C-alpha cells in the first residue's frame, strides 16, 4: 500500500527530477516483479539511485497504456529533466526522454527476470546523470537467452492482468510512497 | 509496359535504368565515386524504374505489390524529412484530422503524390471513426 | 517414497519449459478456437459489406484494410463457398499447381484459409509447403550481433556469416544509439565474406528508416504489424502508417517485409479472446493489402506463447503456410529461443527445413546464444556442425554448408581490417590491430578487448545528426585499400537503382545476379520436379568435417 | 593461431560421431549406387528368367527365392513398363489409394521398387508412409533389459512401459542362460501394466522358437534375413530356413515378422559391391516371398552404417516406406543409437514419428540407456517427457501418453509382487520383499540389489532342460492370489488358439481386442481423412506435466 | 472359406476356433485350468483354424501370408522336436541332400505336409546348386 | 612374426586345454584390435589366464568364416576340452562350447572397444574354468551405448578388410606364438 494515490501529477518546472511511471496496477493489483521481488524494494532503489545522485525523484502512476513505452513517455512529458522512468508492474523498465519517439529510450531492460535490486538502483542513478545531461555509461548488457524460453509465457500472462487496470483518456496520479 | 521476360532487368534491359542524367548502371564505379562523377544525388532509384517494376509485379499476377511500387514511385519526390514526417503523422494520436487532409493536400498540389493523398485521405477519415487522433488516446 | 525413475525425468531441461493449460478468454490457445469467427464474405457494389461474421459498420482499422486492400473480391464468393476439405487436398496434392491455388487462396478470407489449414497434420503442412514456397531455392537468414555491440566482431562475424551460406543477415542493439555502428560493420563484413549478401539493422521506425535512407542497411525486416487493434496502437501504428512505410522504403530503392507472428497478441495482453492462428492471419493479410512482398512469421518473438499450448508447434507452420500459399515471401523464423531441450528445438525447426521455405530461419544466430541481442535463437554458432550433419543426413538443402576454418579465419580477418580501415577514414574511434586480432579468432564478446563505449556511441550519434552516408564508408574503404569491397558496395547500390530486388523473395547471389520468386518460379510438381539438392550443391553439402576416407 | 569457434564447435558430440566417404566398391553407399542393377524382369510360362539384370542361370538362393515366391507376376511386366517417376507420385498422392498401389508395388522387382522411392525427398516419403502404414492406428514397441538381466526389474519396468503406452515389448539378455526369466517377467509385468501388451525374447533362432513353445513369449521379431547370401550364410541360415522357422512360428499360434535393415551387409563383410538400400530390398521381398505379415527394418541394429554416409538416414525412412509399400506390418526402428548428438538423432526418428507406421519405434527404450542390451536405443526412459512435449507440440500420436508417477508406482510394484509370487510359486530362487521394493521405485539396475546370478541361472535354464510352461506361471500367480494376472495371461495364451493377431500388424488392445490391417484399415485421402489424433486419445496427449492453468 | 468379413474369428465365429484336443475357447477358463480340465496338450491352434485364417488373408489380398498359414496347418501335426530338428537341419551346411530328401519324404508319409515337403525337396535341390550342404564349408 | 603357421591343427585327445581360433587376418595385415591393443598383447593376456588355471592353451588360425561365432566353432570342434575361444583382429570375442548352436555361446564380448587386457585375461580365465568343467561367474557384462555411434563404422570396415582373407573349404592351421 505504499503508493498513495494523491491528485494528478502536473508538469516540472524544475530540471533538478526525474519522473518514475509505474503500471496502472503497480503495488495494486501485483506488489511483486515476475520472479517475485516486491514492488516496495524496486522503488525503495530506484529512488535511492536518483536521490543518491543529487536528482529530485517523483513517482506517477500512468493509466492510458500499459505499454511500458508509453507508460514512460506519460512520465517524460511532465519531467523537468525531460527523463522518466518507466516500470511495469511484472518489471520491465526503460529510461526514455522527451522528444524521443515513445519505442524509442535512452536505456531499456527487456529481461524483466535478470533484473536485480542492485540493477534498479544503477537505473535511478544512470537516469540521474542524464538528467544532469551527463552521459553514464550505460549499465551493462543483462541477457539469457533462457529467460524467454522460461518466463515469456508468464509475462505475458503478468502483462494481462496489468492491462485490465488501463483507462483510456484518464491522466497520470502523483503519488505518495 | 514491362513484363516478366524483361527482368531481371539489370540483366535484360540495363539501359531501361537511367538516371535524370543519361548515366548508366554501369557508370557507377569506384573510380567516378571517387573523382566525384558520380555522387549520392546520382544514386537514388527513379519513378521511371519504380513504374517498370510495377509493371513488372503486375505481369507476375502481384498486383498488390504493384500497388506499393506505384506509392513509392510517387514518394520518390517527397523529401526525406518530409517522408519522416507523414509517416509520424499517421502514427496513432499524432494528428488532427485536418493536419492529415493538409498532408494529403500538400502530397497532390506540391508532389503530384495522387494515390498517397488518397491513400491519406481514406485514413484520416477512419481515424475519426475509429480515434486515433490527437487527443484521442 | 520418490520414484528414482520420476526424479530422473524431473531433472530434464525440457521440464524448465513454460507450458500452460489452453485460455480461450484471453486468447491463449494456438489454433481452431471457438471464439474465431466462421469465415464468411459479403460483397455490394464491389466493396465488402460483411467479413467473417462482421459487418463492415463494426469494422476495425484492420478489417478494413483488408477488407479494402487484402482480398481478391472477383472469386472471393467462389472461393468462400468452397469445400475447406478439398481446399486443403489441393494444398498438399503435389499435382495441383501452386499456380492454380493462388489465385483461389488470394480471395479466401482470413477466417476461410485458416479453417484450409486447419484441417492439416504437419506432414501435410510440408508437403504443401514445398509447393507453395515462392522462390524455387531455399535459403538462410542469420542474427550477427553481441553484448557489447562490438562493431569489430560484427564485422567478423558477418563475413562468417555470409561465407557459411546466409544470405541475408540481420543486427541490433543492446544501447540504441549505438546503431549506425552494428549496420556499416555487418554491412562491410557480410559484403567481405560473400558480395551480395543483404543487411538490416532493426530499431524503432522511423529510426530504422533513416539509417536506411542513410545508406547503411540494404533492406528491412521488423517492419511490425499485429492482429488486433488496441495491440497495433500500443505498436505505435494503423494498418495505413504501415503501408506508407513500406512504400517509403521501396521509394528509397530498400527491399522490405513486414514482421509478425503467433502469439503477439497474447504477449502483448489483447487478443480480443481469438486463436493466435486467426489473429495471425489477420496480420498476413494486412501484409497482403500493405502490397508488402513477403514476412517474417512462424510466431518469431512470441515462440514462447505458443510452444506453450497444445499444437503451437503445427500452428506456427500453419501460419507460414498460409504466408507462402498467400504468395508471399515467407521468412520462416527459426530464430528465437522457446526451449531448454535440443530435441525439442529440433523438432521445431525441421517443419520448414525440411520443405524448405524462402527462409527457413529468420535469424540463425551466427553467433554464440550468449551474444544473441534478440535473447538468444532457435539455432547458433555452436549447432553449425549438426546443421551440416542433419542436412547430408536427409539429403536437403538447408541453405548453409561445411567451411574450413582457415578460410573463416582468413575472411574474418579481412573483414575486421576493413572495419579498420573505415574507422581510419571516416575519423570515429579507432580500432586497434589487436582489436583485429582478436576479432579474428573469436567466438563471442567474451573473447573481445573491451571499447569505449561512450566514446564510441558518441561518434556513432554523429552519423545520424551530421547525416553522414554510406558513401564515407565506400570512398574510406578504397582509401584503405579495399577497392574490392569498396565497389562491391557500389553495387548493393547499384541494385538498389534497379529495383529488381524489391520482387519477392529476392536476395543476390553469385556475380551481383537476382534471385527472386519472379526469375526463379516455384514450379513444384511432386518426385523429381521442383528444387531437388544436387550436383555441386551437393557435393558441397557431403563435405562435413570428420567424414574418415573408409579407403 | 586457432579460431575459438572451430574450437568450439570441435568440442560438440556430433563430432564424436562416424563418418565416412563413400566406398562404392565396399557397398558402403546407402542408396543410388553405380552397381545397383537397373530394373528387369523375364517371364516364360509363369516363371521368371530374368530378374533386375541377372539370368536365372546366375540366380543365387536369395533370387531364386524372390523370383519364385516375392512378385506378383500377373503384373510384373506391366508394372516394369510403368514410369518410375510417376509411381513415386503415385506414393505420395493422397489422391491416389493404398487399394490402388499395392497390386502394383506387389509386381515390382526389387530394383524397380527401390528405383522409384529414389525419386522422393523425405518430405514426399512421409506424405507417403502415413498413406502406406498397414495399419491405421500408429503404434510403438519398447526395449525391456537390465545389465544384470534381473528379473524383477525387468517385471517392474515392463509394467511401466505398458502403461506408458507400448503394444510391444522385446527384452533380451546379457547372459544367454538367463533367457527364460527375462521372458517370463517381461511377460508378467506387461500383462500387469496393460493386458494385451505383445512380448518377446531375442535369442539365437532355435533357442528362440523353443521358448515360444513353451508359452513364455506372444511373438518372435528378430528373425533375421539378410541381403546377400555369403551374409545370409554366415547369419546361420537360407531364405528356406527362414521360411520355415517362420510357419513353424505360425504353426504354433504366434505372431512373428523377419528382421532386417540396411548396412548389415556391408557390417558383416559381404555387400556385392550395392548399395544399402539395394540390398535391404531384397530383404524386404524376402519377407514377403515368405508370406511373413510384417518386418522390423530402417537398419536397426547396423545404423552407425547408413548413418555415416550421406542420405543414409533418408535411405532408412526410404526402406521403410518400402516395406509398407509392399503391403507388409512395418516396425520402424527407432530402436538403436547412433550418435551422440541429440539434434540428430531427433531428426532421425522424426521421419517415422511424424506420419506414423505400424510401431514408430521397434525398441524405444523403456528403461535408461545404461540399461540397454542392444548397446543403446534412439531414445530411453529419459526422453519420455520430451517425447511426449513433442506429441502435444505438434499434434502427432506418437503412440504414447503422459502418466502419473503414483500410479506408475503402484502398477510397477504389483508387477513386481507379481513376479515375487510366481518365483515362489514355481520354487525359483526368492524374491524379497527388498527387491520387490527397489524395482517398484529403481530408475535402473543402479537402483537394485543384486542378486544370486548363478543360482537364477540354474533354475532359468532348468525351465529349458524340464519343459516347464507358462502353465506353470499361470496356477503359480493364482496361488499367489494374482487371479487377475493369471486370467490376463491365460487371455494371451487365448489368442494363440485363434490366430486373429498372426495378421498384418496385428496387436491386442481394450478388452482382448485383436486390432490389424485387416480390421483397422488405413483409409488416408488426405486432410481431415484417415487417422487423425482427437478426442480423448488428444486430451490424454494433451496432459503434460508441467502445465499451469491461468488461474 | 472365410472372408475378411469373417474376422476375428473370437469375434464373429468363436464356434469356429476349437483345439488339438478338441475344447473350445470358454472352455479355457481359470478354474478348469486350476481343475486341469484342460492343459498344455489342449492349448495348440489346429489345422483347420489357420486354414480359416489362410481364406481371410486369401482375401484380405495377401496370398504370401495365406501360403504360410497353409505350411503353419500342416506343421501343427510335427512335434516341437521333430520341428526343431527340421529347421535345424535346413540352415547352412547341417545337411546332405539325401538327408533333406529323407526328412521330405517324412514330413509327406508321416504328416502328410505335401506343401512342406515339396518346400524342402525345392530346399535340397538348390542347396546343391548353391553348397549349403554338409561338407560346403 | 609372432604367429607362425606350423601345419593343420588337430584333435585335442586331453581334457587338459582350451582352443583360442583367431580370424584369418590377427597377427597378419591386421595387427591391433579396434582401439589399438596390439594382438600380441591381447593373446599373451588370453594365454596367461588359461595356463593360469592349470589349463593348456593351443592357438589356431581359422579361415572357412571371418565370423567370430564360426571362427570359434571350428575350435571348439578341435579342442580337447571342447571349450574354445574366437577372436577376431578387431578384438570382438566369443567363448563357445562344442555343442552349441554356433550362434550360441558361453560368453559373449559383443563391444570390443571395451575390452582391456585384463578383461582378455578374465576371458583366458573363464576359459579355463569352463573347461575343468566349473561354473564361473560370467565376466562383468561392458556396455556403453555410444559404442556404435563411435566404431560400428570402423567395425564394419575392418570386418571387411579381414574378410578378404577367408578361405572357403580350408582347415584351420595351428599356430606357434614367437
Ligand atoms: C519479445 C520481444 C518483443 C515482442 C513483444 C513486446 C511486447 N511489448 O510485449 C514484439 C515482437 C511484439 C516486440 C516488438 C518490438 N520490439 Co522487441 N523484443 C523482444 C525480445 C526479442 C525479447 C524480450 C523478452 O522476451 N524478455 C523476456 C521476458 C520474460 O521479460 P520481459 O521484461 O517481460 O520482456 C518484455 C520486454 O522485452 C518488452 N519489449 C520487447 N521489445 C520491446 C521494445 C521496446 C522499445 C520496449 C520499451 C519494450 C519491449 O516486451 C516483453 C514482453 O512484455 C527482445 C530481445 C531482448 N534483448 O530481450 C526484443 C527487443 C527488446 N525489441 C526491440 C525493439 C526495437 C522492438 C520494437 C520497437 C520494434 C518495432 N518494429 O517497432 C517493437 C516495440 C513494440 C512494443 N510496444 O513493445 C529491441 C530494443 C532495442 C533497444 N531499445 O535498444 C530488442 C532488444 C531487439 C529486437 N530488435 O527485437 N518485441
Ligand atoms: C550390431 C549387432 C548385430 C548386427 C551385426 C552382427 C555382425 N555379426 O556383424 C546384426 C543385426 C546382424 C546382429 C545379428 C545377430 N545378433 Co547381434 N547384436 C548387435 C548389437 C546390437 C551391437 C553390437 C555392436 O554394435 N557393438 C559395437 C562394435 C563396435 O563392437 P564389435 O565388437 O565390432 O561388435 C560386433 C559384435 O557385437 C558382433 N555380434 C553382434 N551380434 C552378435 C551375435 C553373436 C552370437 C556373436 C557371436 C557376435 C555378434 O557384431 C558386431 C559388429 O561386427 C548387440 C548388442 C550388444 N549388447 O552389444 C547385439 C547382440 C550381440 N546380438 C545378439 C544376437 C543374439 C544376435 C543373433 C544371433 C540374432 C539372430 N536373429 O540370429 C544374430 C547373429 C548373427 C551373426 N552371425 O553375428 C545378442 C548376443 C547374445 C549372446 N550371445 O549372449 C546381443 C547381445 C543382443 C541381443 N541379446 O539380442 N547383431
Ligand atoms: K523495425
Ligand atoms: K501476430
Ligand atoms: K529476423
Ligand atoms: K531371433
Ligand atoms: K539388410
Ligand atoms: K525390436
Amino acid at each position: 500500500g505504499f503508493l498513495t494515490e494523491v491528485g494528478e501529477a502536473r508538469q516540472g518546472t524544475q530540471q533538478d527530477e526525474v519522473i518514475i511511471a509505474v503500471g496502472p496496477a503497480f503495488g495494486l493489483a501485483q506488489t511483486v516483479n515476475i520472479v517475485g521481488i516486491p514492488h516496495k524494494s524496486i522503488l525503495r532503489e530506484v529512488i535511492a539511485g536518483i536521490e543518491e545522485e543529487g536528482i529530485k525523484a517523483r513517482v506517477i502512476r500512468c493509466f492510458k497504456s500499459s505499454d511500458v513505452a508509453f507508460v514512460a513517455v506519460e512520465g517524460n512529458r511532465l519531467s523537468g529533466s525531460g527523463i522518466s522512468i518507466g516500470i511495469q508492474s511484472k518489471g520491465t523498465t526503460v529510461i526514455h526522454q522527451q522528444g524521443l519517439p515513445p519505442l524509442s529510450n535512452l536505456e531499456l531492460f527487456p529481461q524483466a527476470p535478470l533484473l536485480t535490486l542492485e540493477t534498479y538502483r544503477q537505473i535511478g542513478k544512470n537516469a540521474a546523470r542524464y538528467a544532469k545531461r551527463e552521459s553514464p555509461q550505460p549499465v551493462p548488457t543483462l541477457n539469457d537467452q533462457m529467460a524467454r524460453p522460461k518466463y515469456q509465457a508468464k509475462s505475458a500472462i503478468l502483462h494481462i492482468k496489468e492491462t485490465k487496470y488501463v483507462v483510456t483518456g484518464k491522466n497520470p496520479q502523483e503519488l505518495r510512497v | 509496359s514491362a513484363r516478366v521476360s524483361d527482368y531481371p532487368l539489370a540483366n535484360k534491359h540495363p539501359e531501361w535504368v537511367k538516371t535524370a542524367t543519361n548515366k548508366t548502371l554501369d557508370d557507377f564505379t569506384l573510380e567516378n565515386v571517387l573523382s566525384n562523377k558520380v555522387t549520392a544525388q546520382d544514386m537514388r532509384i527513379t519513378p521511371e524504374t519504380l513504374r517498370l517494376q510495377a509493371s513488372i509485379a503486375k505481369d507476375a499476377g502481384r498486383d498488390r505489390l504493384a500497388m506499393n511500387f506505384e506509392r513509392a514511385a510517387e514518394l520518390t519526390a517527397v523529401p526525406d524529412d518530409r517522408i519522416l514526417e507523414i509517416y509520424n503523422a499517421l502514427r496513432p494520436y499524432r494528428s488532427t484530422k485536418e493536419e492529415l487532409l493538409a498532408i494529403a493536400d500538400d502530397l497532390e498540389s506540391r508532389y503530384q503524390a495522387k494515390i498517397c493523398a488518397a491513400f491519406v485521405r481514406e485514413a484520416a477519415t477512419l481515424y475519426v471513426e475509429r480515434k486515433k487522433l490527437k487527443g484521442d488516446d | 517414497m520418490r520414484s528414482k525413475r520420476f526424479e530422473a525425468l524431473a531433472k530434464r531441461p525440457v521440464n524448465q519449459d513454460g507450458f500452460v493449460k489452453e485460455w480461450i478468454e484471453e486468447g491463449f490457445i494456438a489454433m481452431e478456437s471457438p471464439n474465431d469467427p466462421k469465415p464468411s464474405i459479403k460483397i455490394v457494389n464491389g466493396a465488402v459489406t460483411e467479413l467473417d461474421g462482421k459487418p463492415v459498420s463494426d469494422f476495425d482499422l484492420i478489417d478494413h484494410f483488408i477488407a479494402r486492400y487484402g482480398i481478391n473480391l472477383n472469386r472471393a464468393e467462389e472461393v468462400m463457398a468452397m469445400d475447406s476439405v478439398k481446399l486443403a487436398n489441393m494444398l498438399c496434392d503435389p499435382n495441383v499447381k501452386r499456380s492454380e491455388i493462388v489465385p483461389l487462396t488470394t480471395a479466401m478470407t482470413p477466417a476461410k484459409i485458416v479453417e484450409v489449414v486447419s484441417h492439416m497434420n504437419v506432414v501435410e503442412m510440408m508437403m504443401a509447403m514445398q509447393k507453395m514456397r515462392a522462390r524455387r531455392t531455399p535459403s538462410q537468414q542469420a542474427h550477427v550481433t553481441n553484448v557489447k555491440d562490438n562493431p569489430v566482431q560484427i564485422a567478423a562475424d558477418a563475413a562468417e556469416g555470409a561465407w557459411r551460406g546466409f544470405d541475408e543477415q540481420e543486427t541490433t542493439v543492446a544501447v540504441a544509439r549505438y546503431a549506425p555502428f552494428n549496420a556499416i560493420a555487418l554491412l562491410v563484413g557480410s559484403q567481405v565474406g560473400r558480395p551480395g549478401v543483404l543487411t538490416q539493422c532493426s530499431l524503432e521506425e522511423a529510426t530504422e528508416l533513416k539509417l536506411g535512407m542513410l545508406g547503411h542497411t540494404c533492406y528491412a525486416e521488423t517492419i511490425s504489424v499485429y492482429g488486433t487493434e488496441p495491440v497495433f496502437t500500443d505498436g505505435d501504428d494503423t494498418p495505413w502508417s504501415k503501408g506508407f512505410l513500406a512504400s517509403s522504403y521501396a521509394s528509397r530503392g530498400l527491399k522490405m517485409r513486414f514482421t509478425s507472428g503467433s502469439g503477439s497478441e497474447v504477449q502483448m495482453g489483447y487478443a480480443e479472446g481469438k486463436s493466435m492462428l486467426y489473429l495471425e492471419a489477420r496480420c498476413i493479410y494486412i501484409t497482403k493489402a500493405a502490397g508488402v512482398q513477403g514476412l517474417q512469421n512462424g510466431s518469431v518473438s512470441c515462440i514462447g506463447v505458443p510452444s506453450a499450448v497444445p499444437s503451437g508447434i503445427r500452428a506456427v507452420l500453419a501460419e507460414n503456410l498460409i504466408c507462402s500459399s498467400l504468395d508471399l515471401e515467407c521468412a520462416s523464423s527459426n530464430d528465437q529461443t522457446f526451449t531448454h531441450s535440443d530435441m525439442r528445438r529440433t523438432a521445431r525447426l525441421l517443419m520448414q527445413f525440411l520443405p524448405g521455405t524462402d527462409f527457413i530461419s529468420s535469424g540463425y544466430s551466427a553467433v554464440p546464444n550468449y551474444d544473441n541481442m534478440f535473447a538468444g535463437s532457435n539455432e547458433d554458432a555452436e549447432d553449425f556442425d549438426d546443421y551440416n550433419v542433419i542436412q547430408r543426413d536427409l539429403k536437403v538443402d538447408g541453405g548453409l554448408r561445411p567451411v574450413r576454418e582457415e578460410d573463416v579465419i582468413a575472411i574474418r580477418n579481412k573483414a575486421a581490417r576493413a572495419l579498420q580501415a573505415v574507422f581510419a577514414g571516416m575519423g570515429l574511434p579507432p580500432i586497434t590491430d589487436e582489436e583485429v586480432e582478436a576479432a579474428t579468432y573469436a567466438h563471442g564478446s567474451k573473447d573481445m578487448p573491451e571499447r569505449n563505449i561512450v566514446e564510441d556511441i558518441k561518434f556513432a550519434q554523429e552519423i545520424i545528426n551530421k547525416n553522414r552516408n554510406g558513401l564515407e564508408v565506400v570512398k574510406a574503404l578504397a582509401q584503405g585499400g579495399f577497392t574490392d569491397v569498396a565497389q562491391d558496395m557500389l553495387n548493393i547500390q547499384k541494385a538498389k537503382l534497379t529495383g529488381d530486388y524489391l520482387h519477392t523473395s529476392a536476395i543476390i547471389v553469385g556475380d551481383g545476379q537476382v534471385l527472386s520468386a519472379v526469375n526463379d518460379v516455384n514450379d513444384y510438381a511432386g518426385p523429381a520436379t521442383g528444387y531437388r539438392l544436387q550436383g555441386e550443391r551437393w557435393e558441397e553439402i557431403k563435405n562435413i568435417p570428420g567424414a574418415l576416407d573408409p579407403n
